[PDB]
């Protein structure tokens, strides 16, 4: 029984545990078959949270190697934790992309929720892009190029200017051509296309994001902002 | 009137005149001259510091609420919970996002427009002496100093100088006019609260002899040493630090000049977070 | 019957013309009056160019009870009848509901009252049948009764018609308004100040109160003394309402008016509704029979008073 | 003095005299008497509702900053961040917990104290003039007809009776005295306000004929349903409610007594919640 | 070396991952020698993190448990869910205890840690009973009694009216008499009894500990508040 799952998923997310949900998670995907809205939601939402606690204990790692500058075992633990914590941390994603062939790429039959597997895939590539320096780290990039364009080109397709997805798919791009691009012009210009392209659909503000649109708006003016700064 | 009959209020705890945490119609703080017998000057200080009180209402001026004569000479403001700015700064050290920094900075300069709007000059602006109130309110107190600035030169006479040296303008130190009080003396005073607040730590870390550092200061030989901000810290404000400091009063902002470097940062300088990931 | 068609053709017509309607779209004209809680403004609709009165009621209400209120003020756009002034379309905006309606520009009885000092029996017999007429209309064709008759709020234009207003057709804008500022006096019916009854029959008292108001040029609080009758600071409410309750109704003086008269407003003011006459009762009354077959220049006496 | 020279407000938006968002020194609310030429009757207005506003100065009370007359009359008070208790408790429907609505009970309860002990009778209490500044804070505002307390009987004279009714007092809508206010009527206003805290509505929401309500009350044949009450609601506050609700005026207890029962029942319904294994 | 370790486990502490600091403290204690009095509360950090957030889990799930109210496979899964949290929980103290009494209790020279690591035992044994329903809750009750008994002689002993670690055995005691063992009059006379010789010397509180005392003393006025009512 697929319901039993996930509850048993639902009420690991509602105790802050973030390892039975994913395995959970994952033990639902292996069965192959299609999902519904809501329980894609909670895929995304622990894997998000695994991704971040990855940036986290990584991101401390990285900076907290920096301030110390010298030459020991606390520094090569610092070292270590980039080999590990990193390991870890490709583990992760590479079980994820591996749920996400093997189960999302198989069944997928609203053409919005495809944009949400594309826009999940491109953001998992992305982070290991970003993390990682070398050749199969430029690979995982021209990966994520790949997916966030056949994503983009749904998005302009078939979306709302208005709706949550193609507003968090023209987000992470944009934060994708900033970071990974390290380029300040292009990403302004497309977080300004993403804003107006909120902004147009006025009604569909209404049930595709609208509060939640605005905020998208007001993170595009915030990440603009910061770029043009 | 603002006197509160005898009484009512009920002083409890104590924490550094003298300072009572106390009741009366809620929390308050009850600041009293512990003696028995006031003495004339003791009285026109605290005629003066209620005088000066009973001039100000605004959100970023510690709340007077009234005095008491009878048991103690005793004055009566809001009880804030929470710590002055020194505390969070050189205590705890707090560590506050540089847009939380500025912000303590734009109300510690709000709250000092409105006083010398209406003419006050504090003369005892100090860390201490500004408190964040509910940790998202800066509150400036401690009027025992405060003066309003009289339209004639002769009323000054005389008045030994007394205050905390780390935050006393190089006029003030030296004490050769009648009068070296002026808004410019309390810019400078705030000039140092921005060292605080962009470096972290009190001016003159080195030197811990009391006496050299109001001939140092005083002579011009001493001045604060603005590479220490942290670097996070806008362009903007350091220049704008460098400017209340300025040796030359007249060459620190006064009042639209002060309402202009800070005014003018606080259009700017902003967004220290570039994510938006959802 | 056919100038009141031909009125009516005319008001479907503009309503064809026209379409939505919001905030932009209009230009004050002028301020035709105020009230407890509203204000009336003659305006210019300018995509159709139609001069209408647009009536903003302020309330402070949740999106879901506002657009309920807006949808059931949309019932009015069926109401037409020529003792019932016309409904052109409903919104909201900014903390208020709008309500755009048939400008009359003889204004309210109550602005006429004032001009006129007193109004002539014969004149009032008109207004006795629209008034009759239009409570008649609400009841049958919009199961509905008014709640609120009293001389300002029976309208009057320049070709002679009598229409009734500002009755209660949405629900929801009732409930709405009850959360509302004191008024000055009172027009309502004493079975409802009690809560004992609630019908057509409180309409009818009001429309007694109002006539008797009418006639003599004065507001009723209770009544006059013996000196201020030979001439033809305020009561407080509460002591209007408790006056209303506990004392006989008013009525009018006894030789400035035809007994056909006299006796109608009388029926219309028996404190206890079951024994009031009704609208089936007054329409066959000696004064009804009369005033109807009466020909007067109403119009012309209309704007000959101001 | 509190007299603002001309030139240095600067106007903005609207809200609801009338009321705009502006600008003195920071954000202020300015509070404007719209027309041009000012009666000496709205004249006397200003010129009471300023002098009341002078003596106040705590925490509870909305912070008077200073008048202008030039441009037109007006009031400049402290700007808020956050609603009215209106706006919470009806609007937004706050789901606030027991201990937070007797704690604003309590500083609602210590701006009337102060007022009264200065002898201000604000006269127009209710929801909508309690706000909750940055959500933690009550400031009573609205001093339009507040007034102070003569010392002599036949000063009085006569106003007309304005206010919101839901609010009103039994003797204060029939308006019998020369003088029908007291200190007394806000407390029975506070007492509406304790039904707004306690049950999430307003008084008599099946009656929506307002001159039923005035009528009603005024004889004394209405008064608020108090098993409309939330059970969580501490017996202690019911019968608070219910005293400062009196009919009688006389019977209704003062600021003092509200302060002598409002520490005893919130000590009496801690809030503490689990107590076990605790960080330190 | 030791200094890797301890900043390897303080640099994870900083980074909220609660895993590889106990880890990392476990491998400290393992080495068996004495610990300083800074290398001491990251251990009891460590291991009160882990066990609280099973303990969240644990008490929304029992609540949910108590929430559903009907008759079918929910209920199972929820109990067996809860179940392999009491499995999850229990493997973690008892790695605490094994950690605990073979290495730093039977060699503890200074008696404030001798305190300390008693009303460690006394707490992890409490955290156990609370959990365990059945015959199993009359020994490891007994056990943290005796344990809190042991600590509160030499409290009495050699400790002062207003140390952190004497108010902390009090409140962890009289929150132990409270819910374990459900004597209320007991509780309130032990912490009315701590709380007034906690006023004593409120004139001898030096900066090394006032959050901590004025903590610990604002938190059994609650509890005491909470009880008499
Ligand atoms: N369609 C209209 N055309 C011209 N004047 C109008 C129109 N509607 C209202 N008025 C005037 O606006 C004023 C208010 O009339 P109403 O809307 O009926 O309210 P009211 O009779 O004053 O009852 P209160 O006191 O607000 S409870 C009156 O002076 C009307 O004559
Ligand atoms: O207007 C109203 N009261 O007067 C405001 C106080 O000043 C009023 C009152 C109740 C009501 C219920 N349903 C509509 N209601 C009103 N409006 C209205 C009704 C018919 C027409 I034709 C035009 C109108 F504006
Ligand atoms: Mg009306």
């Amino acid at each position: 029984d697929k319901e039993e799952l996930v509850q048993r998923a639902k009420l690991a997310e509602q105790a802050e545990r973030y390892d039975d949900m994913a395995a959970a998670m994952k033990e639902v995907t292996e069965t192959g078959v299609e999902l519904s809205n809501e329980e894609r939601n909670l895929l995304s939402v622990a894997y998000k949270n695994v991704v971040g606690a990855r940036r986290s204990s990584w991101r401390v790692i990285s900076s907290i190697e920096q301030k110390t500058e010298g030459s020991e075992r606390k520094q090569q633990m610092a070292k270590e934790y980039r080999v590990k914590v990193e390991k870890e941390l490709r583990e992760i994603c590479y079980d994820v992309l591996g749920l996400l062939d093997k189960h999302l790429i198989p069944k997928a039959s609203n053409p919005e929720s495809k944009v949400f597997y594309l826009k999940m895939k491109g953001d998992y590539y992305r982070y290991l892009a970003e993390v990682a320096t070398g050749e199969t780290r430029n690979s995982v990039v021209e990966d994520s190029q790949k997916a966030y364009q056949d994503a983009f080109e749904i998005s302009k397709a078939k979306m709302q200017p208005t709706h949550p997805i193609r507003l968090g798919l023209a987000l992470n791009f944009s934060v994708f051509y900033y970071e990974i691009l390290n380029s300040p012009d292009k990403a302004c210009q497309l977080a300004k296309q993403a804003f107006d392209d909120a902004i147009a659909e006025l009604d569909t503000l209404n049930e595709d994001s609208y509060k939640d649109s605005t905020l998208i708006m007001q993170l595009l003016r915030d990440n603009l902002t910061l770029w043009t700064s | 009137d603002w006197e509160i009959p005898d009484g009512q209020i009920t002083v409890g705890q104590r924490i550094g005149g003298t300072v009572y945490k106390g009741k009366w119609h809620g929390d308050v703080a009850v600041k009293m001259l512990n003696v028995t017998a006031p003495t004339p000057q003791q009285l026109q200080a605290f005629k003066n510091e209620v005088g000066v009180l009973r001039k100000t209402r605004h959100v970023n001026i510690l709340l007077f609420m009234g005095y008491s004569t009878k048991p103690q000479l005793a004055i009566v403001t809001q009880w804030c919970e929470g710590s002055s700015l020194y505390h969070h700064l050189h205590i705890i050290e707090t560590k506050f996002e540089m847009i939380k920094l500025i912000d303590i900075a734009r109300q510690t300069a709000q709250g000092m427009d409105y006083l010398h709007a209406k003419s006050i000059i504090h003369r005892d602006l100090k860390s201490n002496n500004i408190f964040l109130h509910e940790d998202l309110t800066v509150k400036i107190g401690d009027f025992g100093l405060a003066t309003v600035k009289s339209r004639w030169s002769g009323s000054h006479q005389f008045e030994q100088l007394s205050g905390s040296i780390l935050w006393m303008a190089p006029e003030v130190i030296r004490m050769q006019d009648k009068n070296p009080y002026s808004f410019q003396s309390d810019v400078y005073a705030f000039g140092i609260v921005l060292y605080e607040l962009m470096t972290g730590q009190l001016p003159y870390s080195n030197i811990n002899n009391r006496d050299q550092i109001i001939f140092m200061v005083g002579r011009g030989y001493l001045s604060p040493d603005l590479s220490k901000v942290r670097s996070n810290c806008p362009k903007a404000m350091k220049r704008l630090m460098a400017e209340c400091l300025k040796k030359k009063r007249d060459e620190r902002p006064l009042f639209p000049q002060i309402l202009a470097s800070i005014e003018l940062l606080a259009r700017s300088l902003p967004k220290i977070h570039r994510s938006a990931s959802e | 019957d056919e100038q009141q068609r031909k009125r009516l053709e005319a008001f479907l017509t503009q309503k064809q013309k026209v379409g939505e309607l919001k905030d932009d779209d209009f230009e004050k004209i002028s301020e035709l009056g105020a009230g407890n809680g509203g204000v009336v403004f003659k305006v210019s609709h300018k995509p159709s160019g139609l001069v209408m009165a647009r009536k903003l009621i302020h309330l402070e209400i949740k999106p879901a009870i506002r657009n309920q209120i807006i949808r059931e003020l949309q019932v009015l756009h069926e109401c037409n009848s020529p003792y019932i002034v016309g409904f052109y379309g409903a919104f909201y905006s900014d903390g208020e509901i709008s309500i755009c309606m048939e400008h009359m520009d003889g204004g309210s009885l109550d602005q006429v009252l004032k001009k006129a000092g007193r109004i002539p029996e014969q004149i009032l017999g008109k207004v006795s049948i629209a008034v009759i007429k239009g409570l008649t209309y609400l009841r049958e064709k919009h199961k509905i009764m008014h709640r609120d008759v009293k001389p300002s709020n029976i309208l009057v234009n320049s070709r002679g018609e009598i229409k009734l207003c500002d009755f209660g057709v949405s629900g929801q804008l009732i409930d709405a308004m009850a959360n509302a500022f004191v008024g000055t006096r009172s027009y309502m019916s004493p079975e409802r100040l009690q809560g004992t009854h609630y019908s057509v029959q409180s309409d009818i008292w009001s429309m007694g109160l109002s006539l008797v108001e009418m006639a003599v040029g004065r507001y009723p609080i209770p009544p006059p003394d013996a000196k201020e009758l030979e001439l033809m600071p305020p009561m407080a409410i509460f002591e209007l309402l408790d006056y209303i309750v506990n004392e006989p109704p008013p009525k009018l003086p006894s030789g400035v008016f035809s007994l056909e008269f006299q006796d109608f407003v009388n029926k219309c003011l028996i404190k206890n509704p079951a024994e009031r006459a009704d609208l089936k009762q007054l329409m066959v009354h000696a004064f009804i029979k009369r005033s109807d077959a009466e020909e007067v220049d109403f119009a012309g006496w209309l704007c000959s008073t101001i």
